[PDB]
């Protein structure tokens, strides 16, 4: 049964690519002011979950929902800035730079080593069609 | 043909009095494996195309897909090429 | 329209003036 | 009969090692998944086992097909393998004990015992065409 | 789904 | 079976008396079919040519 | 056209060039009395959105004006 | 049952 | 038990509290 | 020929992105050049329009063969600089690594398109 390294290695590729874009999504809008509805960005989150149907003993990894960062909002004194509070408190993202650089590494190494896997998998599926030639 | 369909209703008929091979898996495997290619390679030119919702990790997986499948395809092949020339060999 | 985007025309000429003509 | 019991240690093997492997990766893929414990099977133990008492799978049900227009469908299956928790190394906050060394040790091992047990596999079946072959 | 992936063609087409 | 029934019956009485599918399965059966299929047109090849040298005998 | 990370990250880097491009504007003029039609300059302001292309989930820097 | 993997999950959590 | 062997029990879920 | 229909949609998209990466280059050299636009293809359009002729008749061996012998589209600009150039550094950038990257995927599938069709014969 190897070929259910190919949808399980698939699985965690694409997975920790979303949780790429998302921590590189954060990041690029750690300064953003404003959202396309005037709210203030919210740092988001990928949830990893087994990707397993009830019944599966193992399986890949998948991402369940995106939910907003729980975290304060960083408040900043700008009351002359025409988007502010009712005492001048401009909203920021919370986007905590050094964890969306850290994600970005981890993700990226996760990726590489998913990409080894299926890599060799590959190679062990075609040696073992080549079983008694 | 109008004979033909008079054949039908006598073959429905038979079938009322009354009252899937290897060639067609062969058939059947061969279809799957070429619309398993297609199906990669449509991905892959839609990707190449720039439209949204295709990503490469998933093309990429199923060229890596296709790429298996064909060869157990030649394989199989080679194997039922030797197996007919050397039932064809036998001396009667 | 987005700055990066792709138009059949050329872009008006970027004049600076120092005085208002 | 006979042919079919020399080839069964060597091929149910492999099949146990096809099964580790894929174990192996779902460990890998959920190695950043917080509240994970790594799971892994005792390879001489389960082969002895299915060695003695054929293959079993947990479930493997599906719908059945006695029309040409029937949609095909199966519910979820797998082996009847023991999947025991691996200890783990050092502790993690977010609570997963894949430690990526073991993992990575144990699939380029199992990497090599696969490719050994096709060896022998295709070495048996060609020496055994060796003596058919005329 | 709600989030396209990082390797995907911008989802704005 | 009733008559399978009556089959193990039998067999008891003898007793007193005497007292999906992956590549790996694919390939190895594929094998095996080979194997078989050479073992059997050899055995016949063996047969056909002994029962041919024994017809073109000269009595 | 680009790859979503590309798109985002290319993004970050063009509006943070904006915001650069209008510090150094706002530090020549510093000093300036008048402008070329008789008025003076006023300090500029760069506004981050976020252009979430799809619904809420993700999407890299825009600038609607200055 | 998963979780945020990552910083938000290995960075000590609140109490409650 | 020996790290890197193999137990049939799961390890308990670790916590790090900050206050005792 | 068959041959050439299988391998027309990747031989194109290659010598396409092989031409905006020239397009794209050109770009990035004249940065300095005051007054110049910068240009750039529409990549599926024309992509479209190439997938989307009569050799002259040669009556004898004399006769001569038949002789064989892309639109740019004008960057939108975003900032303007005070000598017309309108090339931007990050946004070009960006373009060129991309279609570094689209240009070595199209390879691939190129290469694993021909060498599968080389393991079917190969035997």
């Amino acid at each position: 049964a190897l070929l259910n390294i190919f949808d399980i290695a698939g699985s965690a590729l694409a997975a920790q690519s979303k949780r790429l874009n998302v921590a590189a999504s954060n990041l690029a809008n750690a300064d953003s002011v404003t959202g396309p509805d005037g709210q203030p960005y919210r740092a988001k989150q990928v949830v990893f979950q087994v990707d397993a149907a009830p019944g599966q003993a193992t399986g890949g990894v998948k991402v369940a929902s995106v939910i907003e960062s729980q975290a304060p909002e960083k408040l900043v004194y700008e009351p002359g800035n025409p988007l502010a509070d009712a005492n001048g408190y401009v909203k920021m993202p919370n986007v905590d730079v050094v964890g969306e650089m850290v994600n970005t590494m981890s993700a990226s190494r996760s990726y590489q080593a998913n990409i080894e896997v299926l890599n060799t998998v590959k190679s062990m599926m075609l040696k073992t069609l080549t079983l008694g030639q | 043909a109008i004979q033909g369909i008079e054949g039908v209703i006598s073959q429905l008929q038979a079938t009322a009095m009354a009252a899937v091979s290897f060639a067609g898996q062969l058939h059947a495997a061969l279809d799957r494996i070429s619309d398993r290619q297609a199906a990669a390679r449509v991905q892959a030119e839609k990707f190449t195309l720039g439209e949204p919702g295709i990503a490469l990790n998933d093309v990429m997986a199923d060229m890596q897909k296709a790429s298996v499948s064909m060869q157990m395809g030649i394989q199989v092949r080679n194997k039922l090429v030797a197996a007919y020339q050397e039932v064809m060999s036998m001396q009667v | 329209g987005v700055p990066g985007a792709l138009s059949n025309q050329p872009a008006p000429p970027n004049e600076a003036p120092i005085a208002t003509p | 009969d006979r042919l079919d019991a020399a080839l069964r240690f060597q091929q149910e093997a492999l099949n146990l090692r096809a099964q580790r492997q894929e174990i192996l990766a779902a460990n890998i893929a959920n190695a950043d998944t917080p509240g994970y414990q790594a799971r892994d099977i005792d390879f001489a133990s389960e082969l002895k086992k299915v060695m003695v008492r054929g293959r079993e799978e947990t479930g493997g049900v599906a719908l059945t097909l006695t029309s040409s227009h029937h949609i095909p469908a199966q519910a979820v299956s797998s082996p009847a393998v023991d999947l025991l928790y691996r200890v783990p190394d050092q502790p993690s906050l977010d609570g997963n004990t894949v430690d990526m060394d073991r993992e990575r040790t144990q699939f380029a091992d199992n990497s090599l015992k696969y490719q050994m047990g096709l060896t022998v596999l295709g070495s048996q079946l060609k020496g055994m065409m060796n003596v058919l072959q005329g």
